[PDB]
């Protein structure tokens, strides 16, 4: 499960970015 | 020869009423390229907004 945590800490590292409505 | 003198006061009281409809489309994109250390990825992506 080492290689399934080091994955969940690189998915960690990062944003999920924003939600922008330019309508 | 004459001269006239006037004085005129005028008060008006007016009304309006409206209302409006808009229809709004749109198509957005991207494209995105990040680079690490060791990580190098990229993404593209495409948007349809009605409103």
């Amino acid at each position: 499960t080492q290689e399934e945590h080091l994955k969940e800490i690189m998915k960690h590292i990062v944003k999920i970015e924003v939600k922008g409505e330019e309508a | 020869q004459s001269t006239q003198n006037t004085d005129s006061q005028t008060r008006t009281i007016s009304k309006n009423t409206s209302t409006s409809r808009t229809h709004t489309s749109e198509v957005h994109g991207n494209a995105e390229v990040h680079a690490s250390f060791f990580d190098i990825g990229g993404s593209v992506s495409a948007g349809f907004s009605n409103s």
